[PDB]
């Protein structure tokens, strides 16, 4: 998450931007169990001309602390097999 | 860069239906008249209607010359925090029209 480099999260983050699944970014946001303002600053983050929304919320989850492992422990749970690979 | 403009330019123009009711026009034109891109005639050009929604209809008909003026309507939505449940439901039409753009791009 929060210690890793630039490109893999770079990458990550502007293939989980372009989004066409209903599942989208604001899915990921909403995991199982564990307020308005991780949303409307991410959703004011995307009005930059650079910027992605999955930016915000991989650094708001590098600041809850969350794993590589257990990130993706969440991706699995999301249940599109295209992002893990 | 003016691919934003445009994207944002129709990005606003395509919904001009739902915003044209649940927005009150008279109170927001103090907030965007300090930021110098709207002046007294306009004001008075607005108070010349009479219907509720025609005065939202070319208010946010009069929006459509700077690129920033988008944010300026959000600010004030974020400086009178009455309402603020549309924030998102543009913000995401901005998403879909800016991935209609990236992928017209390659």
């Amino acid at each position: 998450l929060n210690r890793l480099r630039e490109p893999l999260l770079r990458r990550l983050s502007e293939l989980l931007d372009q989004a066409p699944e209903g599942r989208g970014w604001r899915r990921l946001a909403e995991l199982a169990g564990s307020s308005c303002l991780d949303l409307e600053q991410c959703s004011l983050k995307v009005l930059e001309p650079e910027g992605s929304p999955s930016l915000c919320l991989l650094k708001l989850m590098g600041e809850k602390g969350c794993t590589v492992t257990e990130l993706s422990d969440f991706l699995q749970a999301m249940e599109h097999t295209e992002v893990l690979q | 860069e003016e691919d934003l403009t445009e994207v944002k330019k129709d990005a606003l123009e395509n919904l001009r239906v739902y915003l044209c009711e649940k927005i009150i026009a008279e109170r927001h034109f103090d907030h965007l008249r300090a930021k110098k891109i709207l002046s007294r005639e306009d004001t008075e050009e607005i108070s010349c209607r009479t219907s509720s929604r025609k005065r939202a209809g070319k208010l946010l008909d009069y929006l459509q010359e700077n690129p920033k003026g988008l944010d300026t309507l959000v600010e004030s939505i974020r400086r009178e925090k009455t309402q603020n449940f549309l924030i998102q439901k543009i913000t995401d039409e901005v998403l879909k029209l800016r991935n209609i753009k990236l992928e017209h791009l390659k």
